[PDB]
RNA sequence: UCCCAAAAUGUAACGGAGGCGCCCAAAGGUCACCUCAAGACGGUUGGAAAUCGUCUGUAGAGCGCAAAGGUAGAAGGUGG
RNA sequence: ACCCCCGUGCCCAUAGCACUGUGGAACCACCCCACCCCAUGCCGAACUGGGUCGUGAAACACAGCAGCGCCAAUGAUACUCGGACCGCAGGGUCCCGGAAAAGUCGGUCAGCGCGGGGGU
């Protein structure tokens, strides 16, 4: 299940396009965080419950529902309270999730072009901009709440731009050419 | 030191068997009930020890 | 408003070079300005006094953290 | 002429000039001999002269701005404590101190200007040249 | 300017027209007092960017370049001033100031030439051949232009010292 | 991250303890076990492990705190304090601990 | 609690500002453990702040309230 | 005796960052596995348990580099003890000693111990 393809597809892919003196020095992919959205705008005790399931079904690790940043300015906002959902995926269930992304995620998406093929984090990261959740294989609209939109984020052990976007590409990723 | 019809209350201190009091200033706001505690009189020492009177 | 008032005291209590006692306050302040050294236990208002008998030594490593110490005689 | 916010209150004493070059911002400058206090109206009435002077230009600068607060004498009496809170505000000035800067203008059409604004202030003053480069 | 006496009370030197300056470099560092008048005269001329002769009462010529001025308050005669034993080859950063030549297109026009730094700065002047002055072309500018020392011309071995996009000269609009 | 190792070494006091203090690096796979002076920035016993192991790595914990305690003898020691760093009082550690405790 | 107070302490006025007459069964004891504010880049109910992530960051935060002193090896935050 | 590595102190920026080079099984790190002791209010990132390969890339150590930080003269001045004066006053001067800050020259990217280990 993956990992093989990890190696075997992407590092000799490295030392005959680029350079490197080192297999260490290769691109990683570190860990994969995802944020989730709650309250603000919709302060619901109930809404809690719904993304506190879902993200549990989707990624098979309970996420911690962080809260305020202690800032109170003019608008909405309070000192302590849930406002926030962290999900991080690291490990093997990073590689799992990963893979049910690249393979039943992107391919599998309404009105689908691909992402924004730009330079994004140019420390050597990369960052997605997934919307809406109805879009995934272990969402069922059959019995949940509501529509909500999640955040994923990616976080790689890349040096530059120009060796993040072929990381990327070659594991998973199209792009609007 | 203003004593009135507003929140806490000075407690007072008891003992099973024992006579010894702490006197200490609780409050009623958030937990108030549990006020049992453990201090050790002029006997054997060592007792079951509560301020809620 | 020209109320409200307050004496206030600390300071230095015992200084450089000075012969003290077990017991003796060496310093009152209201932080950690002077820090308790070797010989130099430290009160709850952050009040320095003396263990021993000894000289009153002082230490300034380039301001920032001061120290107290004794050095005792015999 | 005023700030924007600050304290209120103030207190009163001068020791010798400070910061105060010869020349900056421009060529012609204007210093004071005598320690004072210059009101901002005072300042007000020296620029608006200025002005007046100079037709087209605004390369007049103006580095004293007002920054001590004075009280003032309500009606009389005296039982009560600190008065007049807004009274007006002081731009306390030392012998050596560069208060009014002009550029551009010839030699004849600095005296003017400066030989006016003079005639406002509550001391004597002077004109100098460029001759001192302490730093830049 | 012929050095004379040079010791550390300025008892006999308030009184006459002396001036007491110093000089160094990076070996001696023995003080001077020069004269009042020679002063006046000379530094008025060479200013910042140019050395004088300077010979110590005995026959010791020692070139040198004036560095940091300490004039007096209240009056226009200096008190102090600080001078610098040139080496060779690599001295110290030398402030040259900036000049103005031919009238510009937009004097007549009705805005008004401003140098926004008189002084400037460079690095590396090279001994014997230290920029008295700088001659910078001001006909070229018009209404808001402005130009930086990337449009300054360097007088061959200077390189610049401030940032590349500093506003030398600007002519301003007019009122 | 260099704040855990720092908060052993300010809270042993080391001039009102009057003891000596025994260090401990086990950040990999070879232990000092340092044995160094409150006062004198001297070192006293100070075990080793990189002289010979048996092909051994983790066993070896309860060796070097045995080995340790018995070369403490040769000296005359008596009261130790432990200042670890990164370490929470687990296996390893703990049995160096031991091994050092019981035959010292 | 600052300032006045003039570098020990102290020191007046119907001088200049702002607080208290509480609160916390935990905000105590102890033992472990965590590191802030802020900005930039990039992301979905946001498009000012925030939720996330990666950097920078002697702390420009925090410490129940007023203020000063003091605190990064904690007197910041949590758990048994 | 030479060097080096690892640990731990004195010292707690003249011993700090950035840029760059060197190091490859003696040591250090990443990495691999990790049902259990133990654990991250979620994730064995970090804590942790058991150890190969590979690599030294990153981190760490050393070395070059002083662009920026940090430290920081001489000379002079500000202020001032004491002594003696001036103006209606805000204020200011003289003598005699002490003596800044800032800026400039310049200075250096440490120095000094203990223990263990592996090499010539
Ligand atoms: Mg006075
Ligand atoms: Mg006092
Ligand atoms: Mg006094
Ligand atoms: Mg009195
Ligand atoms: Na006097
Ligand atoms: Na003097």
């Amino acid at each position: 299940q993956l990992k093989t393809k990890y190696n075997d597809q992407v590092r000799p892919a490295l030392m005959q396009q680029f350079g490197y003196s080192s297999v260490m020095a290769v691109p990683r992919i570190e860990k994969i965080v995802v944020n989730e959205g709650l309250g603000s705008s919709k302060e619901d005790s109930k809404a809690i419950d719904k993304a506190a399931k879902e993200l549990a079904l989707i990624t098979l690790q309970k996420p911690i529902i962080t809260k305020a940043k202690k800032s109170i300015s003019n608008f909405k906002l309070r000192q302590g309270m849930p406002v926030g959902i962290k999900v991080t995926l690291r490990g093997e269930r990073m590689y799992v999730f990963l893979e049910k992304l690249i393979n039943i995620g992107l391919p599998r998406i309404r009105d689908f072009r691909g992402i924004n093929p730009n330079a994004f984090d140019g420390r050597g990261n990369y960052n997605l901009g997934i919307k809406e959740q109805l879009i995934f294989p272990e969402i069922t609209y059959d019995m949940v709440d509501k529509t909500r939109g999640m955040d994923i984020t990616i976080v790689t052990t890349a040096k530059t731009d120009e060796e993040a976007r072929a990381l990327l590409q070659s594991m998973g990723l199209p792009f609007r050419k | 030191a203003k004593d009135g019809p507003r929140i806490i209350v000075k407690m007072e201190s008891s003992a099973g068997t024992g006579f010894y009091y702490t006197t200490t200033k609780n409050r009623r706001n958030t937990q108030a009930k549990l006020e049992l505690k453990k201090y050790d009189p002029v006997a054997k020492k060592h007792v079951v020890f509560r301020e809620k009177k | 408003n020209g109320r409200d008032s307050n004496p206030k005291y600390l300071g230095v209590k015992k200084f450089g070079g000075e012969v003290v006692k077990a017991g003796n306050i060496l310093v009152r302040q209201r932080g950690t300005k002077f820090k308790a050294g070797q010989g130099v236990g430290m009160g709850r208002d952050h009040t320095l006094f003396a263990l021993s008998d000894g000289k009153v030594v002082f230490i300034n490593k380039g301001k920032g953290a001061r120290f107290i110490s004794i050095e005792a005689a015999q | 002429k005023r700030t924007k916010f600050r304290k209120q209150f103030r207190g009163r004493m001068t020791g010798d000039a400070k910061g105060g070059d010869y020349v900056a911002f421009g060529d012609y400058g204007l210093i004071a001999m005598e320690p004072a206090w210059i009101k901002s109206n005072q300042i007000e009435a020296c620029r608006i002269v200025m002005s007046r002077h100079f037709r087209r230009g605004g390369k007049i600068y103006i580095r004293i701005f007002p920054d001590k607060p004075v009280t003032k004498k309500p009606a009389e009496t005296r039982m009560g404590k600190g008065k007049g809170a807004v009274e007006y505000w002081v731009s306390v000035v030392k012998p050596g101190r560069v208060m009014f800067e002009v550029a551009g203008v010839t030699e004849e059409q600095a005296k003017e200007a400066f030989r006016l604004a003079g005639h406002k202030l509550p001391i004597q003053t002077k004109m100098v040249k460029r001759e001192v480069y302490d730093e830049a | 300017m012929e050095l004379t006496a040079k010791p550390r009370t300025p008892k006999q030197k308030l009184d006459e027209s002396m001036i007491a300056a110093v000089a160094y470099n990076k070996e001696n560092n023995v003080s001077f007092a020069l004269d009042r008048k020679a002063f006046d005269r000379a530094f008025r001329q060479q200013s910042t960017t140019g050395l004088f002769d300077i010979t110590v009462e005995g026959g010791e010529t020692f070139p040198a370049l004036v560095k940091a001025v300490q004039m007096d308050k209240r009056k226009r005669a200096p008190i102090h001033v600080d001078f610098y034993m040139v080496t060779y080859g690599e001295p110290v950063e030398v402030s040259v100031p900036v000049h103005t030549t031919g009238r510009s297109q937009g004097e007549v026009q009705g805005g008004l030439v401003d140098i926004v730094v008189h002084n400037l700065q460079i690095v590396a002047p090279g001994p014997r051949r230290i920029p008295q002055e700088l001659v910078v072309d001001v006909t070229k500018m018009n209404i808001g232009d402005h130009i930086t020392a990337g449009d300054i011309k360097l007088p061959e071995g200077c390189t610049l010292a401030a940032d590349p996009e500093l506003t030398v000269v600007s002519v301003l609009p007019p009122r | 991250r260099r704040k855990l190792r720092t908060r052993r070494k300010v809270r042993t006091t080391t001039a009102a303890s009057g003891r000596l203090r025994l260090s401990v690096y086990r950040s990999s796979k070879h232990i000092y076990a340092q044995i160094i002076d409150d006062s004198r920035g001297q070192t006293l016993a100070a075990a080793s492990s990189a002289a010979l192991k048996s092909g051994n790595k983790t066993d070896t914990a309860a060796a070097v705190g045995k080995a340790l305690a018995a070369a403490a003898a040769e000296k005359g020691i008596k009261q130790v304090v432990f200042d670890r760093g990164s370490y929470k009082y687990h296996g390893r550690v703990k049995a160096l601990a031991d091994a050092a405790r019981e035959g010292g």
